[PDB]
């Protein structure tokens, strides 16, 4: 029972060897490249031999018995909500590239996966969602509007509200004429032939969308997989009360500035906007 | 001039000017805007961590960050809004020089779109990640406390000398018995 | 040491209609007309990260036959690599006898 | 007017 | 690891009279006339789960 | 106001009457912002000679 300090005088059982981070500056010659993650420190602490010293001297422990004490550390980080390190800044998502007229009467539609990038800093779950969509817009303002695709058929859009609370089982349209303004839970709205990649993104968990079997690599979720979750179109309100036969059946096609909701046909009530929240507890659970 | 907002959210990759005509009013993360030939020293200041700007190698003394080091982060000038809608060729290309009370934004020239205002936030994830500022800095969480510096405790006339510590009488080298976080 | 701080903003939805005025440019809400391409309704109870300096309790760990002068404090991550976001990282060790040979 | 069908949702005014 | 986070919304009852305007459609409050089939008055101190 | 848990620490052969409670900082100096600083010690036998 004696811990040798080489000099001074050995102390008996129950001793303390501190390993602080305030000693890195003094060791100027070892941590001259690494920042607080894998730095070297002097667990000597004599108090008169200047900053760094006693590199050759070792804190002895007897050969007859082995020691083994506690380790009550004190960690403290400052890692942002989004950064290149944790892989939360980038997230892929196949969006429309162009859409012109070629072949005479044909209409070719091209789609290509594009890796997006978010800025370092901004926190809060709502603010991150708005930024994920802000990246979808900046992509359109550099490739989209210059080639062909309109502001209407913009693929990929993250939301939070339930697009089926005002839906009536008879008419088939959202009677309020406006989707209920009240968020419930984040998801991923998609248009024909477009999805979102999350194999190299932890932003999937943030939205609250995990796989029942996370051990399988590949979090691909295209539009073809969201069968049975069509967003019910709105009801023509300015026509329903005006006429008062009744309009009812007639859904809202255009609006202010004129932007078509992309209806599947002239007869049906649903649109080409597949929702994730609606495909969960509203579709077929089998 | 210390700021907090992103001066590139309304920026269009075609015209090269902030289309909204006004920088987006929504803070993201604190930084340090600088003009030609001027910087900020932080060798003897803990206010650097507060802004959320740490060096990847904090063991090297000297947190100098001049204007010459912020290459590739020019703040995109605003768009002349009162001229764009009024004319409606289109103005577009013409950036906003003056404003109310008349104060020039300090444009580098009469042809280009960028100004002489180098931004730190724009030099991080928007510049070149191989030779820019993102090489020696880091976008960390603000943290108001400045840091988690741990104090030391001691009781010389009672507790034995902890392993390598030695006996003396000065308030700058007392035998530490146990360290705690402030 | 990253936590979740539960808040409560009853201003939600009602602050959205006001934030479009606090800010000078509708960046996020570029399509205030379309009922699908609009701005996502601000959900109630906003969660934001908060770096809280932890104070764990690690169990007993055997020591070497001769402790070095210059130790090496490392803090590995999940993918086995450096975490450039460590502000403070110190440790206290109180060795004791376990068993003879 | 039809006669029997109240959306049951104060749409007005 | 599921907890209860005690809050405090003095805006209650008064935010109800405003939320009908923040949202575009009175879904919950479909009967703002009837004094029984109306929308339940928002109670003070809202408790919300927090995974700690 | 914290409430830490410091580990076992050896004592002298004869405790003094007037102790000296010090609270050093990182740069090794006084911290003129201490409002409360007390300590409880519960000594016990470790090993004989």
């Amino acid at each position: 029972n004696s811990i040798r300090y080489s000099e001074l005088a050995p102390l008996f059982d129950t001793t303390r060897v501190y390993l602080v981070d305030n000693k890195s500056t003094d060791v100027a010659s070892l941590n001259y490249q690494n920042d607080h993650s894998n730095f070297l420190t002097t667990v000597i602490q004599n108090n008169d031999y200047s900053p760094g010293e006693a590199s050759t001297q070792t804190i002895n422990l007897d050969d007859r018995s082995h020691w083994g004490g506690d380790l009550k550390t004190i960690l403290h980080t400052n890692m942002p909500n989004v950064n290149e390190f944790m892989f939360t800044n980038k997230f892929k998502a196949r969006v429309m590239v162009s859409r012109l007229p070629t072949k005479d009467n044909q209409v070719e539609l091209k789609y290509e996966w594009v890796e997006f990038t978010l800025p370092e800093g901004n926190y809060s779950e709502t603010m991150t969602i708005d930024l994920m969509n802000n990246a979808i817009v900046e992509h359109y303002l550099k490739v989209g509007r210059q080639n062909g695709v309109l502001e209407s058929d913009i693929g990929v859009k993250f939301d939070t509200r339930n697009f089926r609370l005002g839906f009536d089982p008879v008419t088939g349209l959202v009677m309020p004429g406006v989707y209920t303004n009240e968020a419930f839970h984040p998801d991923i709205i998609l248009l024909p032939g477009c999805g979102v990649d999350f194999t190299h993104s932890r932003l999937s968990n943030l939205l609250g969308i995990r796989k029942r079997q996370p051990f399988q690599e590949g979090f691909r979720i295209t539009y073809d997989d969201l069968e049975g979750g069509n967003i019910p179109a709105l009801l023509d309100v300015d026509a329903y009360q005006a006429s008062l036969k009744k309009p009812v059946i007639k859904p809202l096609t255009e609006d202010s500035k004129k932007r078509s909701y992309n209806l599947i046909s002239n007869d049906s009530t649903f649109t080409q906007y597949r929702s994730w929240y609606l495909a969960y507890n509203y579709g077929d659970p089998q | 001039k210390f700021d907090t907002r992103n001066f590139r959210l309304g920026f269009d990759p075609v015209t090269g000017l902030v289309m909204p005509g006004v920088y987006t009013n929504e803070a993201f993360h604190p930084d340090i805007i600088l003009l030609p030939g001027c910087g900020v020293d932080f060798t003897h200041s803990r206010l650097s961590n507060l802004l959320g700007i740490r060096k990847r190698q904090p063991f090297q003394e000297g947190f100098r960050i001049t204007y010459d080091d912020l290459e590739g982060g020019n703040i995109p000038a605003l768009l002349d809004v009162d001229a764009y809608q009024a004319s409606l060729k289109k103005p577009v290309i013409k950036p906003l020089t003056e404003d109310s009370k008349k104060r020039s934004y300090n444009l580098i020239s009469n042809d280009s779109t960028f100004t002489q205002y180098r931004s730190w936030y724009l030099a991080y994830n928007y510049g070149d990640p191989q030779t820019g500022i993102r090489s020696w800095t880091l976008l960390c969480t603000p943290d108001v406390t400045c840091g988690s510096e741990q104090v030391y405790w001691s009781l010389p006339d009672m507790m034995q000398d902890p392993v390598t510590f030695r006996s003396t009488r000065q308030i700058s080298n007392f035998p530490v018995v146990g360290a705690e976080l402030l | 040491p990253v936590h979740s701080k539960s808040f409560y903003n009853d201003q939600a939805v009602y602050s959205q209609l006001i934030r479009q005025f606090t800010s000078l440019t509708h960046v996020f809400n570029r399509f205030p007309e379309n009922q699908i391409l609009a701005r996502p309704p601000a959900p109630t109870i906003t969660t934001v990260s908060e770096n809280v300096p932890a104070l764990t309790d690690h169990g007993t760990l055997p020591l070497r036959n001769s402790i070095g002068g210059v130790q090496r404090v490392t803090i590995t991550d999940a993918r086995r690599r450096t975490c450039p976001y460590v502000y403070k990282a110190l440790g206290i060790v109180s060795p004791r006898v376990l068993s003879s040979r | 007017s039809e006669d029997t069908f109240n959306p049951v949702y104060p749409y007005d005014t």
